[PDB]
C-alpha cells in the first residue's frame, strides 16, 4: 500500500503524475521553449528504500535545454 | 583474418536490441533523423548514438546495456578513422522506438562501404 510523495522539481520542466503507486513510471516534460537534451531521459519511477519502507521518485537524467530552433532567432 | 566492418556488427546489435525490447515496455520517443543527408551524416549518427543510450538507461536491463555499450564502442571506433550547419539533435522529429531503430539501421547502411 506504499505510495510516493509529490515529485521534486526538474529545472525548466513540469510533471503530471498519473499514479503515486509503487513502481509507477512517469515522465517530466520540458517547458515551452525548452527541449529534452539528446541522450537524457525524462523517466522517473517510484521506488522503494528497502530497509526504510519509504518510497521516492528517482531523479531523471533529463536536462532541458533552450530549443535550438529558437536559439538562432535571438 | 578477415576484416569485417564494425558497422556490420552495429547492425546486428541493433537487431539484437529490437528483439530484446519486444518483451519490455519502453515507451520513450526519441530524436530520429529519418532521411540523413550525406553532408550531415556524422552529426546524425552522433544523435542516434546519444538516443540509443536513453533506450539503454530506461530499460533497466543488463543484456540491453551490454549490447548498447558494445554497439557504441564499435561505432566510435569506426568514426575515429567537420560538418557545418546541420540540425542540432533536438531539432529532429521524435518517434517511437520501432521507427527509431529502423532509421538507425538506415544510417548505418550509409557508413558501410
Amino acid at each position: 500500500s506504499i505510495t510516493c510523495p509529490p515529485p521534486m522539481s526538474v529545472e525548466h520542466a513540469d510533471i503530471w503524475v498519473k499514479s503515486y503507486s509503487l513502481y509507477s513510471r512517469e515522465r517530466y516534460i520540458c517547458n515551452s521553449g525548452f527541449k529534452r537534451k539528446a541522450g537524457t531521459s525524462s523517466l522517473t519511477e517510484c521506488v522503494l528504500n528497502k530497509a526504510t519502507n519509504v518510497a521516492h521518485w528517482t531523479t531523471p537524467s533529463l536536462k532541458c535545454i533552450r530549443d535550438p530552433a529558437l536559439v538562432h532567432q535571438r | 583474418a578477415m576484416a569485417i566492418s564494425n558497422w556490420v556488427n552495429v547492425i546486428s546489435d541493433l537487431k539484437k536490441i529490437e528483439d530484446l525490447i519486444q518483451s519490455m515496455h519502453i515507451d520513450a520517443t526519441l530524436y530520429t533523423e529519418s532521411d540523413v543527408h550525406p553532408s550531415c551524416k556524422v552529426t546524425a549518427m552522433k544523435c542516434f548514438l546519444l538516443e540509443l543510450q536513453v533506450i539503454s538507461l530506461e530499460s533497466g536491463d543488463a543484456s540491453i546495456h551490454d549490447t548498447v555499450e558494445n554497439l557504441i564502442i564499435l561505432a566510435n571506433n569506426s568514426l575515429s578513422s567537420t560538418e557545418s550547419g546541420c540540425k542540432e539533435c533536438e531539432e529532429l522529429e521524435e518517434k517511437n522506438i520501432k521507427e527509431f531503430l529502423q532509421s538507425f539501421v538506415h544510417i548505418v547502411q550509409m557508413f558501410i562501404n
